[PDB]
């Protein structure tokens, strides 16, 4: 898993991979790994898939259940505190690095949880088993007040360092813009690995597996 | 600090009615970042009908390829230039990997060759040296993958449709490729791009397969 | 495991013999313990394991049986019941502060019309259960150290409709095979027979 | 380790309009046969059917609370509880005991009646929830089964099809495993009709 | 990690590094240690990030209530003696060294250390973090009590610069804060406009003759260079 | 692993199956567990096939030694005592073997188990293995002295299928030797599910 | 005592290595001010990442063979390729011995043409491509090269290469606890092997999300 | 430990019986294995343990008296002489690289006069020796884990002057004592006696 | 433990402590860390005592009949290899810190550091042992190249005296040796007259108002110091 946020002029953009390996094997090769908290707070997961898919979901329902109550859009400062709260309570064990990122009245928001509860508030962050290789391009990259196209440029190019230098990443890039109004999600922004040497598909004309008794249930 | 280390890669050998295709990926990968993807230190060749192609820890390998080497050049200067065949080559191979059996190599080996009637072989070896001949094989971390996919379209077991002709150099190439591209798609550790080296009897030729960089 | 079970179903009956054996670390406290525990009229229970378990969780079982059967105003339970019944105890086990019930058990039975309305099974039931809360319908199960050598013998020789006589012979065969193979001193084997006339306790074979 | 104890694998696969879920049948204890005849599967209505697959006395446990929960659902709402609400709530029920898990990897499969949409998924034991759009196993033939589908199957099958390529790599997967075996039984469900397949295997 | 705090006439002076590092990878390089409490108590904290952070925003969540129950300002007493309270009935579970500095109209300004065993010692200046033990054999040199405000600032910025120079857990921007009678006024010195580093020490700007050439004599001349030479 | 011989009136029958488990992978279906060690001499593969092929190839190596010196075939009781000193001087580097040598000399056939730590037995009936406690069963009730050769063979083969097929670690190809005083014939060598249809048919 | 990383990388006619100028004891950064860069033989030069000692004895051991061959006979001095292949087979063997050469060595060399880059790692482990990196700079800084190298494979120029050396050095200055801003580089044309004077690499510290009320957590 | 070796001296002849047990990990591997190796023609050695080190330490001890018999022109060794050298080896053993020979024995023989000259002992001797070197003149001795039972049961009935006949049913006694209190299956036994005329094989108890 | 070695111009001052330590005992409170090797070869030695003597005693013996044998004064470079060859190949055995100082004639002074792991640095000033740590950022600030004869023995020992105020396992006597041209002068000033102490530093002096009163105000006036008060 490889998950970058950039701050840029107005808004955040999110980058994500999306392979998701269990135990050194290629599980899946489109999983989504930026999932949804808010109309306006976006929140990708590294780690175990359990607790990053379970601890969000809770606290996306809690926001949702306060902007209802409230009336307001839900802030950033909220989410991040939720969810550092429950990550601290169980001393690390709900092991789920986590990247929220959204935009409020007070400008875009860019914070890092790791998986002990610790929080940072940052330009750029970076998570993930290639967080360093991925790092190494933001640094080397990142000026401030950068355009969208700009951002979206800068976002892939940090993930594609992680998806061909990492094992445990790649295959795509996922890249979620956000802005004051709008949070556009393109899912395929990328496909640098593409789809080469085609299939054969092997014929094997019905009937060669043999079988001993059918029973056929119409509905 | 251990002596031993995985450095991955894999391996894949059919033989055929005159032949011998062998395949092995050219990736090199420390303990967590990818040192190279233009390693040629799996496929060793012996003798001119005679590969070892060997997977595990990369030192243990380079040490057993001279080690191989230098006994089949003793084996050409005692004998009056009469270059050792496969079956002895395969033999000696179980005989120098049992005796450092206490401090052992950590190498998967498979030494692919040409036997005397013409007809290609491929041997099989454990890392202390349980060899087996066989026609085909793979070893590596994608094993369990190319196996059962060789295992189904070779040996045609579980198809009542009658056995199809004897396989030729291009189709099990092509059948070989297929493997790889399809191990190349779900372990982490396989594929930058692949090797594959046909051996028949006026000699060798060689040819590149290129997979995902990721 | 050092007391082998063995129990196997024909048409019409069900056969179990359980290894007596009783020990203190290599000291045979006794070669005569009755270890096949009587449920109901019609079911029984090969247990195999420490004496202290076996025998808490038997009468455990057999006390909420009857239980139930007093609730109930005389109707018994099918074998699936009690089966399953006896599984959820033991699996609830392994996951209490107390642990494992450390006994392996073979549930016999044989399934009687109850009324006239019943339209349930009607033939004999063997279930093998392991400590776990493992839980199979099996043909013919063995627990222990001989459990293997038996089974074994018995894909070789068990056919589906033995009759009494053939039963006998077999369970003769068993527990030879048991007292021939096996290190630990299993002599006297406690063969009983459930059939739709209950349970009889068969004194030939031992 | 304690989920390579009781042997077994499930592998599920996509058509076009339908959706194939097959699975071995031993049953042992981590090297020795208990009984050759237990498949793995389990039918909730006419649309959805999912294998468990891990220890079998938590198989058993796990089935009977989804069992307890699905009629408990069809009785308080009167409908048939759809594939992605069946999924979303094993996930939850797995990952209630988080620290006191169960060692079950369940395979779902599921398919909407009139739209014509297939759904397969397969949480891991701590309900890490994966769904891909073409196939799906889990087991003690994780690794073979991957291999196998990933060179056999192909986007637009059709079921007469599709159970071949099923069969063929549960078989060609087993073979390579000491823990499955004994043949094996698929259920092949389209959205008229669900048919059930018991496939002669070696008796290894 | 190094955290320092001095006191002087009108208030107190935090400094501190911005690094958080896991072991040898810099995990963030503009941290920020100077946790405020109230308007004019801060908290320089040390140790594990997770749980000075938990501590630190307990601590403060209480203050902010005892100071609207009673409606004056706070002490230094009370957040020292609530952050000892706190760190020492989890003495066994955090790793946790606090400094606590601030200013109160009643007793001027005040810095107490709170080490990771829980105790509480108020002191005239106080230092702490990994790379603290370099900087003791420098306040018992270049340290003298009834400094200004502005060379108490100098002096602090040096001091932090002479520590993440030598260590390799502390670096990256100097941050410090005046805590006094006016309001709270805060600095952040980059890296490349620090005080002191190594890499411009003109004693270190020689290198060590460690390549010898291969020569005749036993006249020590410099490193080799160059294949040439 | 599952291996087996025993002897009768009319010599000596081994049985072996042909599969290599390593934990719960099966590498190959078509191990030979059988290495003729010469022209009179049967010795069995069981435990770690590194160590069984490399001994029994030392163990033949010294038999035709012997041979070409004094002229004279070497006995089995002697050709089974190299292997338990070969063995036994390593009873504290951790092998794992266990074989039988099965030979006819000019004392009637003979038939003993080799193990790992140096024992050497000599009986009428063994079976080593993992699945060796299947075969037992089967292979006691079944054997008396006076069985005639395609009879033996058949409890041979018989009890093997048994084992492979109710233990993960035995199976593949059942394969019977033979051994009489003129030497050693392979019987058979069939696959363990044609042996399924052709036990229990129907 | 144990160095930094090192990165290498081959430009068009010549190789590049950099690595700056520290020995750490741990955590603390003792001595900022020796030359880590060894030059061995006219063609060929080395430097180590981990223990000083190990490498110390080794770059010793493997000098003292290249000037007595070619002192003693009448040879020609060894090829960069073979001192290299001469060093990986004594780290080999002295881990065969259970005594390891704990230090990851990147090599680089130039003899009339064939230019030369290799990495052996200390379990006896050996590489070669067109750029390498040890320590950290495996993970922080090959990605940048790769990336670099790729973007033009007709081969890099001296300048451009020089520019992506120094835009990965401030990387790995900025993400590396144990470093400082003070580094070297060993340059290899066909003349020979050449190292810089220390040079300093420029930061920035200015982003306005590093500012003390944005990074406070209240 | 599995297998007892029971051993006791009368007037005019001692007594040894084996169990022939032989077994791997549970698995009996045979009933019937001679346990009592015979060194020279007046010498017996009842040995327990693993059969690697049985075979290799009692075939050595073989070896090394017929050497020596060799090298005297037919002179017998007394018991006592071979009872230390074999004590000399078991000691020496356990301060050595290769360990202890992993084997408790008790060496039976009876003592004839060599020569007209010779005034040594002419009664039976049997000597009980541990794994570890010890080295005891006992009554009588027993080995494994029946050992303790027929050892109390020896002293409530054996006597000085026990005659041949009282001697078998005493053996047949310990026997089924030994069959019937251990849980080990130790069914065949293995009875040999020492006397003036040599070793004999008593084949009626077992 | 404490020992460091300072080059100038002519040749090099060493200084160090003297207490040798079992953990938290003082076993020996006058030891003596500089070994001579030979005349004007010196060694401070840190770490273990038992594998530093044997080590120093035996490369003394080397020296001497080097010397001998070859008829000429010996480098300190000679003397540095041999100890770096010693201490490596007992790398895992000993626990040995030597810092190696002398003057020949040749190459006027030199000081080399052989850490534990057995490496060799030829610097311009060495430090070593458990409380060398508190002296680089003394060094850093205080130090400077360039000096003469008597201000190098004066920084020398004001650094050992730093050094051993703070630090536990150090103090005693401060034993300096300078090496040059002229004889080897040896110097030993006791803890009585040395020129730092944290007792007589007045910062010190003033003490932590730890003990309050039972007071009825929030004014901090520090200890209690008797019952009737
Ligand atoms: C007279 C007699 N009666 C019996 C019952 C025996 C006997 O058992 N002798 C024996 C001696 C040494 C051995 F080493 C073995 C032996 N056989 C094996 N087969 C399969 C596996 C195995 N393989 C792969 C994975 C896991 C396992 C456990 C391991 N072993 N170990 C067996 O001798």
């Amino acid at each position: 898993t490889t998950i970058v946020g950039v701050v840029y002029r107005d808004g955040v953009v999110l980058g994500a991979d999306t392979r998701a390996t269990e135990g050194s094997i290629v599980a899946d090769k489109r999983c989504r790994k930026i999932h949804y908290m808010a109309p306006n707070i976006m929140c990708c997961g590294a780690g175990t898939s359990a607790d990053t898919e379970a601890v969000t979901n809770m606290v996306s329902s809690h926001l949702a259940l306060h902007r209802l109550e409230t009336g307001k859009q839900s802030r950033v400062l909220e989410a991040l505190t939720l969810l550092k709260r429950h990550l601290y309570r169980y001393q690390g064990h709900v092991s789920a690095a986590l990247v929220l990122g959204g935009v409020d009245v007070e400008g875009p928001f860019l914070a890092t949880i790791a998986p002990h509860g610790s929080t940072d508030r940052l330009p750029f962050v970076t998570m993930g088993s290639g967080s360093i290789a991925a790092m190494a391009q933001l640094e080397a990259a990142y000026k401030d007040n950068m355009t969208c196209e700009e951002a979206k440029e800068l976002v892939a190019s940090a993930i594609r360092k992680g998806i061909f230098n990492d094992p445990y990443s790649g295959t795509q890039v996922d890249v979620c813009v956000i802005t004051k109004d709008k949070t556009e999600l393109t899912i395929g922004y990328d496909k640098p690995n593409e789809r080469m040497y085609p299939r054969q598909e092997v014929l094997l004309p019905p009937g060669t597996t043999p079988v001993l008794k059918e029973e056929i249930r119409q509905l | 600090w251990s002596p031993y280390q995985d450095n991955g890669g894999t391996t894949a050998a059919i033989a055929g009615k005159d032949f011998v295709i062998l395949a092995g990926d050219t990736r090199l990968n420390g303990d967590f970042c990818l040192h190279s993807r233009h390693d040629q230190s799996k496929i060793f060749q012996l003798t001119p009908y005679t590969y070892m192609a060997s997977n595990g820890m990369q030192a243990d390998r380079l040490q057993l390829q001279q080690m191989l080497k230098y006994r089949v050049k003793w084996y050409k200067y005692n004998n009056g230039g009469k270059v050792p065949s496969t079956k002895a080559i395969a033999q000696l191979m179980s005989t120098m990997l049992y005796h450092r059996r206490f401090f052992p190599y950590y190498t998967f080996n498979m030494v692919v060759g040409l036997d005397e009637e013409g007809h290609g072989v491929c041997y099989s070896y454990d890392a202390v040296g349980s060899t087996e001949p066989f026609l085909y094989g793979t070893r590596g971390s994608a094993a369990s993958f190319v196996e059962p996919l060789l295992d189904c379209l070779i040996n045609r077991q579980h198809m009542t449709s009658q056995a199809p002709p004897e396989m030729t150099k291009e189709e099990t190439l092509a059948m070989l490729k297929n493997a790889f591209t399809g191990a190349a798609e779900r372990d982490i550790y396989t594929g930058d791009s692949v090797s594959f080296f046909i051996i028949t009897k006026d000699g060798v030729q060689q040819e590149s397969f290129e997979l995902r960089k990721d | 495991m050092a007391e082998t079970a063995i129990a196997f179903r024909c048409k019409d009956y069900v056969m179990v013999a359980a290894a007596g054996l009783n020990a203190f670390y290599y000291i045979k406290i006794t070669d005569a313990e009755d270890k096949i525990t009587q449920l109901d009229t019609h079911q029984l229970v090969a247990c195999t394991g420490e004496n202290g378990p076996r025998v808490n969780f038997t009468e455990y079982i057999k006390c909420n049986l009857a239980l139930n059967r007093m609730r109930q105003h005389g109707r018994h339970s099918s074998c699936e019941s009690t089966a399953n019944f006896m599984r959820n105890c033991l699996a609830s086990a392994i996951r209490s502060r107390e642990g494992a019930y450390q006994v392996n058990c073979l549930f016999a039975g044989y399934d009687t019309p109850v009324s006239e309305d019943d339209d349930g099974v009607v033939g004999p039931q063997l279930f093998y259960m392991d400590y776990l809360g493992t839980l199979q319908a099996v043909p013919y199960g063995c627990h222990g150290y001989g459990a293997c050598f038996v089974t074994a013998l018995l894909d070789r020789l068990w056919r589906p409709d033995l009759s009494q006589q053939e039963g006998l012979e077999l369970m003769q065969k068993c527990c030879d095979e048991v007292k021939r193979r096996v290190i630990i001193s299993n002599s006297y084997f406690f063969v009983k027979a459930v059939t739709k006339n209950g349970v009889e306790v068969i004194t030939a074979v031992h | 380790s304690i989920m390579a104890y009781s042997g077994g694998s499930v592998m599920a696969m996509a058509g076009k309009e339908c959706f194939v879920i097959i699975s071995d049948n031993r049953l042992g204890e981590q090297l020795k046969t208990i009984s050759t005849e237990v498949p793995k599967l389990h039918v909730v209505n006419d649309s959805i059917v999912y294998g468990l697959t891990g220890l079998r006395t938590d198989q058993q446990t796990f089935a009977n609370k989804v069992q307890f929960r699905t009629e408990m659902y069809k009785l308080r709402e009167e409908r048939d509880i759809t594939g992605k609400a069946f999924a979303a709530m094993i996930t939850s029920m797995l990952y209630e005991a988080r620290f006191g898990p169960w060692f079950v990897e369940p395979v779902i499969g599921s398919i909407d009646k009139s739209t014509g949409e297939v759904y397969l998924c397969a949480t891991d034991l701590i309900g890490a929830p994966c769904e891909p759009e073409d196939y799906v196993c889990a087991g003690t033939a994780a690794e073979s089964l991957h291999g196998m589908c990933e060179a056999l199957w192909r986007p637009g099958m059709s079921p007469e099809e599709l159970f071949e390529i099923a069969a063929q790599a549960m078989l060609s997967a087993c073979d390579r495993d000491s823990l499955s075996g004994y043949g094996a039984v698929a259920m092949i469900v389209t959205k008229d009709k669900v048919t059930t397949r018991l496939i002669k295997g070696r008796k290894d | 990690t190094t955290i320092l705090a001095v006191s002087y006439n009108g208030g107190v002076v935090l400094a501190a590094d911005s690094r958080t590092s896991s072991g040898t990878y810099v995990v963030n390089r503009a941290s920020n240690k100077l946790t405020k409490l109230t308007k004019k108590i801060y908290c320089c904290r040390s140790g594990s990030a997770a749980d000075t952070q938990a501590l630190a925003e307990r601590v403060s969540n209480y203050l902010g209530s005892y100071q609207t129950d009673i409606g004056a300002g706070v002490n230094v007493a009370t957040a020292a003696n609530l952050f000892q309270k706190m760190c020492y009935m989890n003495r066994w579970n955090i790793s946790a060294g606090i400094i606590v500095a601030g200013y109160d109209p009643i007793n001027g300004g005040s810095v107490y250390s709170i080490p990771s065993g829980g105790s509480c010692v108020k002191l005239d200046y106080a230092l702490g973090g990994s790379g603290s033990i370099f900087l003791y054999s420098f306040f018992d040199a270049n340290y003298k009590p009834g400094m200004s405000k502005s060379e108490c600032v100098a002096f602090c910025q040096r001091a932090v610069a002479h520590a993440y120079s030598r260590d390799g857990s502390s670096g990256g921007l100097i941050r410090t804060i005046t805590l006094d009678a006016d309001e709270p006024e805060d600095q952040t010195i980059p890296w490349n406009r620090s005080p002191y580093c190594m890499e411009k020490d003109p004693k270190y700007v020689t290198q060590a003759t460690q390549n010898q050439p291969f020569s005749s004599s036993a006249k020590i001349t410099g490193n080799r260079m160059s294949s040439t030479g | 692993t599952t291996t087996l011989a025993f002897r009768f009136n009319g010599g000596i029958i081994v049985a072996v199956d042909s599969r290599a488990s390593t934990g719960q992978y099966i590498a190959s279906q078509t191990v030979m567990k059988v290495l003729e060690i010469n022209d009179y001499l049967l010795g069995t593969l069981a435990g770690g096939a590194a160590d069984c092929q490399y001994w029994e190839r030392v163990l033949g190596m010294e038999c035709r030694l012997w041979e070409l010196r004094n002229g004279s075939r070497i006995t089995v009781a002697a050709a089974s005592k190299i292997l338990a000193n070969i063995t036994y001087a390593y009873r504290n580097h951790g092998l794992s073997m266990g074989t039988m040598v099965a030979g006819w000399d000019q004392f009637g056939p003979s038939l003993y188990y080799v193990d790992d730590k140096g024992s050497r037995v000599k009986q009428d009936l063994f079976s080593v293995g993992s699945g060796s406690i299947y075969a037992y069963g089967v292979l006691d009730t079944g054997y008396r002295k006076d069985l005639s050769v395609e009879d033996a063979c058949d409890l041979a083969r018989r009890s093997i299928f048994h084992a492979t097929y109710r233990d993960g670690a035995s199976g593949g190809i059942v394969t019977v030797y033979h051994v009489h005083e003129k030497g050693w014939t392979k019987i058979s060598r069939d696959d363990q599910t044609k042996l399924y249809h052709r036990y229990f048919p129907s | 005592a144990s160095g930094g990383s090192v990165i290498a990388i081959k430009y068009k006619g010549g190789v590049l290595m950099a690595a700056d100028t520290l020995l750490s004891y741990g955590s603390l950064a003792k001595w900022p001010n020796i030359p880590r860069i060894r030059l061995l033989g006219s063609h060929s030069a080395v430097c180590a990442t981990g223990s000083y000692a190990d490498f110390q004895m080794m770059a010793k051991q493997v000098e003292d063979n290249i000037e007595r061959q070619k002192m003693y006979h009448n040879v020609d001095e060894l090829s960069p390729s073979e001192v290299f292949s001469y060093l990986h087979r004594s780290i080999y063997q002295k881990r065969c011995d259970f005594d390891p050469c704990l230090c990851q060595m990147v090599f680089i060399g130039v003899r009339d043409g064939e230019t030369f880059l290799a990495g052996v790692d200390d379990v006896g482990t050996r590489w070669e491509d067109d750029c390498i990196a040890t320590g950290y700079g495996a993970y922080i800084a090959l990605p940048l090269l790769r990336q670099a190298l790729e973007k033009n494979p007709d081969g890099l120029s001296r300048g451009e290469a020089m520019r992506i050396l120094t835009d990965c050095l401030r990387v790995l200055f900025y993400r590396e606890c144990r470093a400082i801003n003070k580094f070297q580089v060993a340059d290899a044309a066909s003349d020979g092997v050449r190292i810089s004077e220390p040079f300093d690499v420029e930061t920035h510290w200015e982003y306005e999300g590093y500012c003390f009320e944005k990074t406070a957590i209240i």
